[PDB]
């Protein structure tokens, strides 16, 4: 299962 | 993705302690929450709970959550009148979905000092049945006859707090005294 | 034993040519279990593994909308980043990033990962404590400060200790015949040679899996290590590696070498000698 | 914060609709919901971005569009009794750390299949009783509003034509007065407790007012009683002196 | 940092004539990742052939597999024509079944 919370750089 | 909410409703005496409890379905909820909606106006978000602690609590909220029985909590202590909403259970699976649940109302009930209750008759300015002053552990009962309305309790606040409930019908002698005939006790005025 | 979940994304821009090139991937030891490509035509997360197949199409609907977000998060990056180094508009840029977690023979967690790196280089990982940032130039603390007031950290740390590890868990079990297996390398052992005085030796090892091995030359017993020509480890194709090492011995010589596999499959370390 | 028009609305079956959302975050992520008595709220479509659009759990109905980052329009092609409920708007911010979501007040809607269903209010207040004001010392006047369909309403106390909120009380919803009926009209009742030495001064004037939501100044009605456009409906009491 | 290519060409299973296999073409340690890469027959490029999702190594470099199902004859030539930033010129590795 993929990570659910990636932000922007 | 299901959460799900049992008991619709739940009422706590003023100071005491409220415990909402949810239940969800999917492996992949991610993170948890819980939302609480006054009326009129849409939901707030109220606190979280990561999905590896076990509980979590800002003032007065805590939230627990446990994923080996997929179950999350929140309690209300110490529980003021100002809490009674529609509590909502949510999670969501990553940031760009939520799954909310029934919901849950939650009635404060204020502490009365000193109640008095009584149906009293009200003519128009131009009958209804007032029933008021009295316990909020009296519970209301609605109408029997379907042609015999009956409201649902409510609190009204003074800058004196009173319990009212009100009953009206278009018929002959639909009088006061039997308008509100389940759960009750004594001042049936003259 | 050990086993380990990880997702590599890349997106690389194409100013002028349209948006960027985003494919993602993730595996599950050495085995790629699922993908996704913007210049595909699904538009979804695609199986590519038979024991991820039986999941749900909720699995598919949520897992392409989270690796949707990863690819729209990237095509922000190429150009923010453009912006923190201040490089220009026309110019093709790379960004990539892994994440996994690792779980011991228990299955339970070891040690988390994630990294961000730009055009190649490091840009930014987390701490092996999931709770702080390894930012490598000025831009990559930019971006740290952004992070630890999101508090990211907190959030991918949850992610790599529990869900991470629990998806692990149900893919070992739903894939057992395929991820928790042990091809030990087929060896042998070949002979060329051009001229009259010189034949190279060439020490193979073919279908094993995982894809750890240790391929070794010697002479007499001495480590033949910088006369030795090493192939990287290679996939054949169907979910095995291949791999070989050789060398130049002169004539008379062959009884002298000897070729040593290790690889988890072998209870004892093999050596062939060409005899 | 995020706005959504309009507030209320009564459409009959076949009308097309469409349901405003703004929000003036820079939020890169929005949201339609609707709440039902029996499941909570439920997502209807979202957007992950402009140009971006997604079907939710209960899509089948709507049409949706996000053609700016600001607005994310919620179109209700034809309208149908099933859709009848209060819509809410969402927005968020994933990619920058705002996980958290932001709700509009909502709106309610109402879907018939004659607008001659369509009833403004009778509103009417009961004086204090007697007996009340002897006993306790407080007088508590009770508005009752009637008849109405949809239940789109906003009841208010007024004394002395400022508008007052203490000693109030009123319904959180109000009750169909025809639970057989699908197009059962509604009644709504509210309180207003003072003190009985303010009901005895006939200087006081109370006056309970209900907004009721109708028809609109478009809206097509051939009929011969008063069109229910959206109009206040109010009933008063003068203190008295018995 | 542009990083050249790392070619192999291979079968997946040992080279029997008459008998059908896999050509295989594995570049690896390359940065950037735009990369064309033809295994060809006789010098003549062969159509249909399949390739690996994009990855990459610890080092962030990248890897591709590409494919063919194949018949390896005595007679048969095959190759692996790779182009990248790196090379001046396309890097033609020619197939030895003994590698």
């Amino acid at each position: 299962l993929l990570f659910g919370y990636p932000v922007y750089v | 993705q299901q959460v799900k909410q049992n008991s619709p409703s739940l009422s706590v005496q003023e100071g005491r302690i409220s415990i909402l409890n949810c239940d969800y379905t999917n492996s992949m909820f991610d993170y948890f929450l819980w939302y609480k909606k006054y009326p009129a106006e849409g939901p707030t978000f109220l606190i979280s709970i990561s999905s590896i602690k076990d509980k979590n609590a800002d003032g007065r909220f805590t939230v627990f959550l446990n994923k080996s029985a997929k179950h999350l909590s929140l309690h209300i202590v110490p529980s003021q009148p100002g809490d009674s909403a529609v509590y909502f259970c949510a999670a969501m699976e990553g940031a760009q979905k939520l799954v909310f649940g029934q919901g849950t109302r939650l009635t404060i009930n204020p502490n009365i000092q000193n109640p008095d209750p009584a149906v009293y008759q009200l003519r128009d300015s131009k009958s209804v049945c007032l029933f008021t002053d009295f316990d909020s552990q009296t519970n209301v009962s609605q109408s029997k006859d379907s042609d015999v309305y009956i409201t649902d309790k409510t609190v009204l606040d003074m800058r004196f707090k009173s319990n009212s409930a009100v009953a009206w019908s278009n018929k002959s002698d639909f009088a006061c005294a039997n308008a509100f005939n389940n759960s009750i006790i004594p001042e049936d005025t003259f | 034993g050990s086993h380990s979940m990880r997702y590599f994304f890349t997106s690389v821009s194409r100013p002028g040519r349209g948006e960027p090139r985003f494919i993602a991937v993730g595996y599950v030891d050495d085995t790629q279990f699922v993908r996704f490509d913007s210049d595909a035509a699904s538009q979804r997360m695609e199986p590519r593994a038979p024991w991820i197949e039986q999941e749900g199409p909720e699995y598919w609907d949520g897992e392409t909308r989270k690796v949707k977000a990863h690819s729209q998060t990237h095509r922000v990056d190429l150009g923010t980043l453009r912006g923190y180094y201040n490089q220009s508009e026309a110019g093709s840029h790379t960004v990539q990033r892994m994440y996994g977690c690792d779980v011991g023979s228990d299955w339970r967690f070891l040690r988390g990962y994630h990294q961000y790196a730009y055009d190649g280089k490091d840009y930014i990982a987390l701490k092996e404590d999931l709770r702080s940032w390894t930012a490598a130039d000025m831009a990559a603390q930019t971006t740290k400060h952004k992070w630890e007031a999101a508090h990211v950290a907190e959030q991918l740390r949850a992610y790599l200790e529990g869900t991470c590890v629990e998806w692990l868990r149900r893919y070992l079990e739903n894939g057992k015949e395929t991820l928790q297996r042990t091809d030990a390398p087929k060896t042998h052992m070949t002979h060329h040679a051009v001229s009259d005085h010189e034949a190279t030796l060439r020490c193979w090892a073919l279908s094993f899996y995982p894809a750890e091995i240790t391929l070794t030359w010697q002479r007499d017993g001495e480590d033949q290590t910088q006369d030795t020509e090493l192939v990287e480890t290679r996939p054949a194709g169907d979910g095995t590696f291949q791999k070989w090492a050789a060398v130049v011995v002169p004539s008379g010589q062959e009884q002298r070498y000897t070729c040593h596999v290790q690889h988890e499959g072998l209870p004892k370390p093999l050596t062939l000698r060409w005899e | 914060g995020v706005t959504q028009t309009p507030k209320f609305q009564v459409l009959k079956t076949g009308q097309s609709m469409t349901l405003q959302c703004a929000q003036d975050m820079n939020h890169e992520y929005m949201s339609w919901y609707r709440q039902d008595p029996g499941m909570g709220l439920r997502l209807i479509h979202y957007s992950v971005g402009a140009g971006i659009t997604d079907q939710g759990e209960v899509p089948n109905g709507y049409n949706v569009s996000r053609s700016t980052t600001e607005d994310f329009p919620l179109r209700l092609l034809s309208a149908a009794p099933s859709q009848t409920s209060v819509y809410f708007c969402a927005s968020s911010y994933p990619g920058g750390g705002f996980y958290e979501q932001y709700f509009g007040p909502g709106t309610r809607l109402t879907v018939t299949e004659d607008l001659k269903n369509v009833f403004p209010p009778e509103v009417a207040v009961f004086e204090p009783s007697e007996a009340e004001i002897s006993h306790t010392q407080k007088a508590t006047l009770v508005c009752l509003a009637t008849g109405f369909y949809p239940d789109h309403v906003e009841l208010s106390w007024w004394v002395n034509g400022k508008e007052v909120h203490s000693g109030v009380s009123t319904d959180p919803q109000p009750l169909k007065e025809q639970p057989a009926l699908n197009d059962s009209r509604y009644a709504l009742s509210s309180r207003l407790r003072v003190s009985a030495t303010f009901w005895q001064d006939p200087r006081n004037h109370f006056r309970c007012q209900v907004q009721f939501y109708g028809l609109s100044e478009n809206d097509e009605w051939t009929q011969d009683r008063a069109k229910p456009v959206t109009q206040i409906v109010s009933a008063e009491a003068w203190g008295r002196a018995d | 940092i542009q990083r050249t290519p790392k070619i192999q060409v291979y079968s997946r299973h040992p080279a029997e004539n008459g008998k059908s296999n896999f050509l295989n073409c594995y570049v690896s340690g390359f940065h950037p990742s735009d990369i064309e890469v033809d295994l060809l027959k006789n010098g003549e490029r062969i159509e249909k052939v399949e390739h690996s999702d994009l990855s990459f190594s610890k080092d962030w470099s990248f890897y591709l597999l590409y494919y063919t199902e194949f018949t390896p004859t005595e007679k048969d030539e095959y190759a692996c024509r790779v182009n990248h930033v790196t090379l001046s010129q396309p890097k033609i590795v020619k197939w030895d079944r003994d590698m």
